[PDB]
């Protein structure tokens, strides 16, 4: 432990086990209990009670007050848990009765406290806790704990539940490393495969879920190969036993070639035939996703994903189930469009989908969702009509449909495409009745479409100057969601095609700098930042509409502004400049003198930043630091050192370090201000700086003391 | 039982429904999309044939029943009251009208605002004439039983007759036959009717909405029971969100006002402003966009905002005037008659027509901006369209269906097909269960309920 | 056919945390995102496990629904809307949206301090969470996935709190976040009419106590802060950016005006001005700007006379109010005044029980001789408070969150013995199931 | 707003100030112990909750605690209008009493939650039950339920075996209007009209009696082993206070006239205390939104040394009278006030002289 808390340990042991106390706290319980771990996992156990043996003593009364607190007695119970985890310990913890006592009705399972959470959480982690070494085995087969843990894994505390289904998981993965622990789960897992209720086999899927896929060792195999006709014989009731569970059962155990040893891919196909229309798009994606597998399956695992969206493209101008759900409802159908793009979205990125993998007629089903969500398409029969009424006006189709196109932007192929996308992009930026989210999602996908084509070709200067006029607009929306939308797209495109002639053209022709610009005193704090940040880029290209008057601007919003995201974008925008080696000493010089006052901790980390970019572009030494100290880099280091934030001082601490560092290697004069930066101990500094903030109050003699002081 | 349609037109009805013994009338609507034909008020436009004469207002059918012995006339909102001095003085009409109280305010103010723009300001209809007539004006209907604008005179004897209604309170008749007012929530006033009887209940909903609350929001409860649900004034158009038509509106004009040039806004006096001008301050108070002067123009503006109530809006009685003193530049001037036939708005264009960085912006969805503006090109003024019509759309009128659902339903024509340009969108349509009953113009229509 | 589900996830004795997962006929919400101060690692955000065991979120939820701005029911919306993953809308009301960043700012700031990101969000993530955002005003009935209508109203206890109803036609739940119905003289108190829901997920934070008004303890904060001037000697207030520091403002102005005293009270970041947008919202909810209350700086921190000092750090976390409060220990005259509730592992939960002697960086040693004070200025409702909301709305069930265990013994009995309707208490966990 | 006034008053005037509104108007009140106080609501329409609250833990400290309200720590339902209660040293058993009903309730206290259960009823011959009849516990070797309305009712019975074990058996008719437990040997009371009394129960009823030569005196021994020291007092309807000795109890002592604004309505709302912490320190209540307290020595009309006028203004509508004041054994200058307004109001005063 440490020389402190043994001072302290028995006070505490008084204090927790008394009545009239107040009743301890939550925090300070489990502080301490992670304390104790800390302490009785790195060493024995068994000297630590015969150091300090009077936790003994609370452990009896736990068992001999009779009207402890339900929130004290958790934490006791996995105490002896936490402790009686090494054999020695195992057994110099039951010299008296002690631990079958703590667990069995001697305990807590005897009184009234079987029907507060907190007191099953606690009994369910300590014996999970414990339970490591085969004596623990032992205790748990012969005493009689597991039926105890069955009566738990029906209860009605989701927390509870599963960490009773964690505790039969890692009961049976010690025991079989058949005996009869082990065998008695299993037994009592496949009774409970054959009821016919939902909690039953929900519970005994978990529990297999959970033993297979995290342990690898060939029992496993002959497990799953008696446990096989069951799980294959639960797809025939109607109502198919939860049906999800299922499906998870049925994923992780078929990513492992282990258990490729053949009457696993049946019964996946059993059941991508079978499976409802909520569940066959789940287990098709994670069949899709795997190495090895029959190419007859995973061609019917692609087929059962694009069902929906080619029965879409079908009936639109340009087989059962997924029609009557598509025509059931508009939530029905809006679930189902939204699961299938989201899932058809996350297969393109891996290198494992299907080979070919069609590229013009996704990009044609997501055009056509895309305008039938609109209001532009063009029915061919009747469902195709009702389809476009109930997805007339949604929008999560929308945003699924705009996130899917806007991923499949890196597949590369004809200049169709890229404009059959824009077309239907810019067709979406421009329509009244647009929701803000589904803007910032346009203008997302209509950036990732411009910046993945094959200075600037034959077809994009017409839809710049398409654009432009939309991008204005928008500009100016009553909703500062999409001002800042807006300005971010443009911030993103003005960076990557900054050196264009066409782009150029097209921008200085249109009015988007000066909206830009006067969206510099727009009223909501986040529009004035991404408006600074976009001027700042716009101007380092050359795009005003000389750039000093703007200086002076941001400037101004440095000094006197009431938020503080537009202060820290503007520091942002001048640490940019001056990297960019784009009249210099008085930029610093009231760049420092506007930073050195101001109130956040994030403008005078910035403030740092420059002023360590500055130093490097300085280094004749003593013009170097008449100049850095004309700037007055001195009293902003000085002063931000003993500061009263832990990250300005940390910076600070650094930046002296490396002037340190230059100084004394090129070694008034510097000298002299050499052994100044030298008096104070920068290294001592450094260490006392780069701690945690709570290197006096986390300490656990710190959490002894307050728990004792109450 | 008996039921005649004197109209045609979706959003402006007038429905003789014809009982054992009374005989109410509903809605009498004028139709001034017949004056989109004619010229301004300062040949071939642009390629069509327009009748350069006094504008003119389309009447509603008379003759199909007699118009004197009509019984009672009720009334919904302002926007179907325009034709009351025509069927209350030139026929002989001599019962009663009942009406709310906002709704004979905001009608007088209308009224005012029309006799005026016909005051202030100081051929074709034969029909082989027409017939041979250049499109569209062969594409007009009914040509015959037009008449010509109204006086300040009959607006007053008109007014003279209007009985005051307040929410829910009950009338009753010769026969047992109640008649009752429920609000719709549609503006600052609306009225659904119900007829109750002995034995033939009957409810009338006409333009309501279930958008912003500030209004008396629609009585969708006190609507079940009902036998036989006559319904008219859906919206004019398909597909939209009044949201996003209000930021369409609101993006559109700061773009402008932000380069350097002015907005035109035409409008009634009423109605439709109230939620622009509030939409607009918000925004105003939103996207920061100020030092903007809102110059409102129109005569009748005084009493306009002044009933509002039960400084950036600069509400002036015409330009000649305060105008040309407090005209700054940018602008935004809400003015005019919306159908660009007369008005101060004429001058508003043929001022500003001609640069590129000034713009008009609609929002009356009666009007179809297309022809109401044909008469100007060339025009390089960029124009736009923005509609913001609050009414049922179809989602919500299938829903109120099911939560009602009466014996029988009647409607016009237009609303058991879809519309004319969108056919494959057949979601627009009444799908209510059992199928509707429709008419049209001077169709005689029985449902013979009698049990 | 349908039921109405309600799973709590964190919260249930363990007030620290918030979540409430509400599953009506085929639409899944989830009530309050909370965070959990005092944990050092992924045990402070919820366990979303019992959730992600389907499809994504953004497949399985509908609308997240945030109460309040306290980083209690709103701190880990970055993690659980970037990390775990999640696009979708977020109903908040406009000033909890104007007001979140801010606070989720400065955890960030505390947090990194500590070394404490793990799995822990950054300014990027906090913005790509606002954006999804989608205000509601008061009254204000949306309409969300066609079928699920929500609605908000008026509780109070904070500037931008909220009470939400959730509709789905047949069903409907409310949600009361921490509300109040005394109309001190800061917000005012809530209001719904007779919606007669199918349940109404309140509070029992304060169920079994029986709380002052308002009036005593604005009366002995006035007391203690004029003594403690007159006498000669600073007063210090730890308060985090924005919550309780405004309204103590207020009062200690709209008090030396009425007594006209000249002593300097000073609050670091001024943005109070900006407060005028959202005071604006009051109304919906120049007009007062300040004679007295300045800015501050290190400079003047030290010298002598009387004097008022708002830093904001937080509960005496790491910082500004660290290092004041530091400076101004050995003296007798100076106190400091705590207005909340200091957690666990800070100086001010070592101070606000027992322990008078620090232990500063390194082996150093600090000696505390200032008074102490502890002054809860938050307002919830209590026992009069419940039952008078639970009768102003004729629920058909009542369920109690966001509260202790053992209080419900007696709670519970007096709702039934009281409307004869019953009443549930789960636990953090346990799923309570009602059909319709 | 007169509210910020009184305050910046108050900031000079009171030393501690906690002012709860709790669920109903309160007229009963006896503490536990220094730990916790009882309530009752006494509306006659509904049930009554019976109520044990936690005194704040500021309040009785000898640190800085972050609480300072009432927390509920017993309740209890009950159908009649509770108007007395008790508490029997050592046990968890109250004896109460209320309109209607002709039998004492006693209540046993839970002890692992937080309800109260009704346990026992004691029986009474009590046929005008429109007089409610006075109650008291005795702090004896046995608990003895000492109580009765008239003086032939007034009895002393047992807790457990219902053995009545001494009575008056006087044959007056007369309704008393107060009555005290003094010492396990003797006792005393007060009538309607003024007859007070000092009664001994090891003997036959021997009634050592001042009397008086219908304003309704309501009156308190003082304290008891001290010595000398006028100990008796009583007052009236009037205004009318009267200080007599207890061991001379035929001449009066100090008989005078309290500057109230107005004859108590009703003088069922009077009642009169003692300082048991200070020396005749003496407090009168129940005419107005105000409680008056007094020292007694230096009067051989006076001023009232300290008037609490705190329910006129926080809560002008119809006369909220205190219906019940008390004193804290403990603390020497705080006093609990209960409104008929639902309003209980804990408050010290500074120690002017
Ligand atoms: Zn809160």
């Amino acid at each position: 432990m440490d020389p402190e808390c043994a001072q302290l340990l028995p006070a505490l042991c008084a204090v927790l086990v008394d009545p009239r106390q107040p009743v301890a706290d939550d925090t300070c319980l489990e502080k301490l209990l992670d304390w104790f771990k800390t302490v009785t996992e790195g060493e024995s156990s068994v000297v630590l009670l015969q150091e300090h043996p009077c936790l003994v003593e609370l452990l009896s009364h736990v068992l001999k007050v009779q009207d402890l607190s339900s929130g004290v007695l958790s934490f006791s119970l996995r105490l002896a848990g936490t402790f009686a985890a090494q054999e020695n310990c195992f057994q110099y913890l039951q010299q008296g009765e002690l631990l079958p006592g703590l667990f069995g009705e001697p305990g807590p399972l005897g009184r009234a406290t079987w029907a507060v959470p907190t007191v099953r959480s606690g009994w369910i982690q300590g014996l999970r806790s414990l339970a490591q070494h085969p004596s623990a085995l032992r205790f748990l087969a012969d005493h009689g704990a597991v039926d105890t843990i069955f009566s738990l894994q029906g209860d009605s505390s989701l927390f509870v539940a599963s960490a009773a289904s964690q505790l039969l998981v890692h009961v049976l993965a010690l025991s079989m490393r058949w005996p009869a622990c082990a065998q008695k789960i299993m037994d009592h897992v496949e009774e409970s495969l054959c009821s016919a209720a939902t909690p039953k086999v929900t519970q005994a899927l978990n529990v297999l879920t959970t033993t297979f896929g995290r342990c690898q060792s060939p029992w496993t195999e002959a497990l799953w190969v008696r446990l096989s006709p069951r799980v294959a014989c639960l797809l025939e009731r109607d109502p198919i036993p939860a049906a999800h569970s299922f499906v998870d059962l049925l994923l992780c155990v078929a990513r492992s070639p282990v258990f490729s040893s053949g009457s696993l891919w049946e019964t996946v196909a059993r059941a991508l035939s079978c499976l409802g229309p909520t569940h066959m798009g789940p287990l098709a994606l994670g069949i899709l996703k795997l190495e090895h597998c029959p190419q007859a399956l995973r061609t019917q695992a692609f087929q059962v994903l694009l069902q929906p969206l080619a029965c879409v493209l079908k009936a639109t101008v340009q087989d059962a189930t997924t029609v009557d759900t598509l025509l059931a409802s508009k939530s029905s159908c809006a679930g189902l469009l939204c699961r299938t793009l989201a899932h058809l979205e996350e297969l393109q990125p891996l290198p494992q989908r299907p080979s070919p993998w069609p590229q013009a007629s996704l990009l044609g089903a997501t055009v056509t969702v895309l305008r039938l969500c609109d209001g532009s398409a063009a029915p061919a029969s009747s469902v195709g009509g009702h389809l476009c009424g109930t997805l007339a006006g949604c929008v999560r189709v929308q945003r699924a449909a705009l996130d899917f196109l806007g991923t499949l932007s890196q597949g590369t192929g004809p200049q169709e495409l890229v404009t059959q996308a824009l077309a239907v992009l810019l067709e979406c930026l421009e329509s009244p009745g647009s929701s803000p989210t589904v803007l910032k999602k346009a203008f997302q996908a209509t950036l990732r479409w411009l910046l993945s084509s094959p200075d600037l070709g034959p077809l994009i200067p017409q839809f710049l100057r398409e654009l432009f006029p939309v991008l204005q607009k928008r500009l100016c929306h009553p909703c500062w969601e999409v001002r800042d939308s807006a300005l971010e797209f443009l911030t993103q495109l003005s960076r990557h095609w900054g050196g264009q002639a066409d782009f150029r053209c097209a921008l200085l022709a249109s009015e988007v700098p000066q909206l830009a610009l006067q969206l510099l005193q727009d009223p909501e704090s986040y529009v004035r930042a991404s408006a600074v940040t976009a001027m700042g880029q716009l101007s380092s290209q050359g795009l005003h509409a000389a750039r000093q008057s703007l200086f002076l601007e941001l400037l101004h919003i440095l000094s006197v502004d009431s938020e503080g995201f537009p202060r820290r974008a503007v520091m942002q925008v001048f640490t940019e400049w001056l990297r960019d080696g784009h009249d210099t000493e008085q930029f610093v010089a009231t760049v420092l003198q506007a930073a050195s006052r101001d109130l956040d901790w994030e403008v005078r980390a910035q403030g740092l930043e420059l002023a360590l970019v500055f130093l490097g572009q300085t280094l004749p030494l003593t013009e170097a630091l008449r100049a850095l100290c004309h700037v007055g880099l001195f009293d902003f280091a000085f002063c931000a050192l003993f500061d009263c934030d832990r990250p300005v001082a940390q910076k600070s601490c650094d930046l002296l370090l490396f002037l340190r560092d230059k100084i004394a290697s090129y070694s008034q004069e510097p000298e002299a201000v050499l052994a100044m930066l030298r008096s104070l101990d920068l290294e001592g500094l450094r260490s006392t700086l780069a701690e945690s903030s709570d290197h006096v109050e986390k300490s656990p003699q710190s959490l002894l003391q307050d728990m004792l002081a109450t | 039982m008996k039921l005649y349609c004197l109209s045609g037109h979706p959003t402006l009805p007038c429905n003789v429904l014809k009982f054992k013994s009374t005989t109410i009338m509903l809605d009498c609507g004028l139709d001034m999309t017949s004056t989109l034909n004619f010229l301004p008020l300062p040949k071939e436009c642009s390629g069509h044939v327009f009748v350069d004469s006094v504008p003119e207002f389309c009447l509603p059918e008379t003759e199909l029943i007699d118009l004197s012995t009509v019984d009672v006339i009720l009334i919904s909102n302002y926007h179907c009251m325009m034709a009351l001095p025509y069927i209350t003085e030139h026929t002989g009409f001599t019962g009663t009208v009942y009406a709310t109280e906002p709704t004979v305010q905001i009608g007088r103010l209308l009224m005012e605002e029309l006799v005026n723009f016909i005051e202030r300001v100081p051929l074709w209809k034969n029909k082989d004439i027409q017939r041979l007539l250049p499109s569209p004006l062969k594409d007009a209907v009914e040509v015959s039983t037009w008449r010509r604008c109204y006086t300040m005179q009959e607006v007053n004897s008109a007014l003279s007759k209007i009985q005051l209604v307040g929410y829910s309170q009950k009338i009753e008749l010769f026969g047992a036959v109640q008649v009752t007012p429920l609000s719709s929530g549609y503006a600052l006033g609306s009225s659904n009717w119900i007829i109750q009887s002995h034995y033939e209940k009957v409810s009338y909903v006409s333009g309501s909405s279930l958008l912003t609350t500030h209004p008396q929001p629609m009585d969708q409860a006190s609507l079940k029971n009902s036998d036989v649900l006559v319904l008219t004034g859906l919206t004019q158009i398909p597909t939209a969100n009044p949201d996003g038509m209000v930021g369409e509106f609101c993006s559109n004009l700061a773009l402008t006002v932000r380069n350097g040039g002015n907005v035109l806004v035409p409008c009634y006096p009423s109605g439709v402003i109230y939620d622009l001008l509030e939409c607009l301050y918000q925004y105003i108070d939103s996207a920061g966009l100020s030092s903007v002067p809102l110059y409102f123009i129109s005569p009748v503006a005084n009493s306009s905002l002044e009933f509002s109530q039960i400084n950036k809006l600069k509400h002036y009685p015409s330009i000649h005037g305060d105008f040309s003193n407090d005209f700054r530049q940018p602008c935004v001037v809400f003015t005019g008659h919306p159908s660009l036939r007369f008005g101060d708005v004429v001058h508003f264009m043929e001022l500003w027509g001609k640069s590129s960085l000034n713009t008009v912006i609609f929002t009356e969805p009666d009007f179809s901006y297309l022809e109401a503006l044909a008469p100007y090109q060339p025009l390089a003024m960029k124009c736009i369209y923005c509609p913001i019509d609050t009414r049922l759309n179809f989602i919500q009128v299938s829903k109120l269906l099911k939560e009602v659902q009466p014996l029988h339903v009647v409607c016009p024509e237009q609303y058991t097909q879809p519309p004319p340009a969108q056919s494959h969108r057949m979601d627009l349509m009444i799908d209510c269960q059992p199928p509707a009953m429709s008419y049209r113009r001077a169709e005689v229509l029985a449902l013979p309920f009698k049990r | 056919m349908p039921e109405i589900r309600v799973t709590p996830l964190g919260a249930g004795q363990d007030v620290g945390r918030s979540c409430i997962l509400v599953s009506i006929a085929g639409k899944n919400v989830m009530l309050d995102c909370g965070m959990h101060m005092g944990f050092n690692d992924d045990r402070r955000f919820p366990d979303f496990s019992y959730i992600t065991q389907n499809g994504r979120l953004t497949d399985f939820l509908d609308c997240v629904i945030i109460s309040h701005f306290h980083l209690d029911h709103c701190g880990a919306l970055p993690y659980f809307s970037e990390m775990v993953g999640y696009d979708g809308p977020i109903y908040m009301t406009h000033p909890t949206q104007a007001i979140c960043p801010i606070l989720l700012e400065d955890y960030r700031k505390i947090a990194v301090d500590k070394k404490g990101e793990a799995n822990f969000f950054t300014s990027q993530m906090i913005k790509d969470c606002m954006k999804k955002v989608v205000a509601v005003h008061l009254h204000q009935t949306v309409q969300v996935d066609d079928e699920l209508e929500i609605k908000a109203y008026y509780a109070g206890h904070v500037l931008g709190a909220a009470m939400f109803q959730i509709k789905v036609g047949s069903e409907s739940v409310v949600y009361t976040g921490d509300y109040n119905m005394t109309p001190d003289r800061h917000l005012g108190a809530a209001w719904i009419d007779k919606c007669r829901p199918n349940l109404l997920i309140t509070e029992s934070t304060y169920a079994t106590t029986i709380r002052d008004s308002k009036r005593c303890r604005e009366r002995d904060f006035l007391k203690k802060v004029h003594e403690t001037v007159e006498r000669g000697g600073k007063v210090l207030i730890p308060v985090f950016a924005l919550g309780r520091a405004q309204e103590l403002c207020i009062l200690l102005e709209t008090f030396w005006e009425r007594m006209n005293l000249k002593v300097p009270i000073y609050f670091s970041t001024g943005l109070t001005e900006k407060a005028n947008h959202y005071y604006k919202l009051f109304i919906p909810w120049n007009m007062f700007e300040f004679k007295h209350i300045k800015a501050f700086d290190r400079a003047f921190a030290d010298n002598p006379g009387p004097m008022v000092v708002f830093a904001t750090p937080g509960m005496l976390h790491a910082g500004q109010s660290l290092q004041i409060f530091r400076k101004w220990a050995g003296n007798e005259k100076n106190m400091v005044i705590m207005p909340g509730y200091c957690v666990q592992g800070t100086v001010g939960h070592k101070i606000l029980s027992g322990q008078r002697k620090l232990e500063m960086e390194g082996r150093q040693v600090l000696e505390v001789k200032m008074q102490v004070e502890y002054m809860s200025f938050s307002a919830h409702a209590d026992a009069k408070g419940i039952m008078q909301l639970v009768g102003q709305a004729e629920p058909e069930s009542v369920l109690l969150v966001h509260g202790e265990a053992k209080k419900m013994e007696f709670l519970k009995q007096k709702i039934e013995q009281e409307l004869r309707v019953n009443c549930y208490m789960p636990a953090n966990g346990e799923t309570v199931t009602l059909p319709t | 707003d007169p509210g910020d006034d009184w305050l910046v008053e108050s900031l000079r005037l009171y030393q501690d100030f906690y002012a709860f509104d709790l669920s109903g108007a309160t007229r009963v009140l006896e503490w536990i112990d220094d730990k916790g106080v009882f309530v009752a609501g006494y509306e006659s329409l509904k049930k009554n909750e019976i109520l044990h609250l936690k005194l704040p833990l500021r309040l009785s400290v000898k640190g800085l605690f972050p609480e300072r309200d009432f927390k509920v720590r017993h309740g209890g339902f009950s159908d009649r209008s509770i108007f007395d209660l008790k508490h029997v040293p050592h046990t968890r058993l109250l004896v109460t009493s209320g309109l209607p009903g002709c039998y004492l309730q006693v209540w046993q206290v839970a002890e692992d939650s937080d309800v109260i259960k009704a346990v026992s009823t004691i029986a009474v011959h009590e046929k005008e039950e429109s007089l409610w009849p006075r109650v008291a516990v005795f702090s004896t070797l046995a608990p003895g339920v000492l109580h009765g309305a008239r003086l032939r009712s007034l009895q002393v019975v047992d807790l457990e075996s219902r053995k009545t074990t001494y009575t008056s058996d006087v044959s007056d008719s007369e309704e008393l209007s107060s009555l005290q437990v003094l010492d396990a040997d003797t006792f005393a009371f007060c009538c309607a009209s003024g007859r007070l009394g000092l009664v001994d129960t090891r003997q036959k009823w021997a009634p050592l009696e001042n009397r008086s030569p219908g304003e309704r005196w309501c009156a308190e021994v003082g304290s008891w082993g001290q010595g000398p020291g006028p100990s008796i007092a009583s007052l009236g309807s009037d205004g009318r206070l009267c200080l007599l000795d207890p061991r001379d109890l035929c001449h009066p002592v100090s008989s005078v006239q309290c500057p109230v604004s107005v004859p108590s309505p009703d003088p069922e709302l009077l009642r009169v205390t003692w300082a048991p912490g200070l020396k005749n320190c003496l407090a009168i209540s129940g005419f107005d939104g105000t409680v008056q307290v007094y020292d007694a020595t230096s009067w051989d009309q006076v001023e009232p040394l300290f008037t609490h006028r705190g329910h006129i203004f926080l809560d002008m509508d119809p006369a909220p009278l205190v219906t019940t004041h008390t004193w804290h054994p403990c603390r020497p200058r705080t006093l609990l006030s209960a409104t008929n307004d639902a309003s209980l109001h804990v408050w010290d005063w500074v120690d002017l002289c």
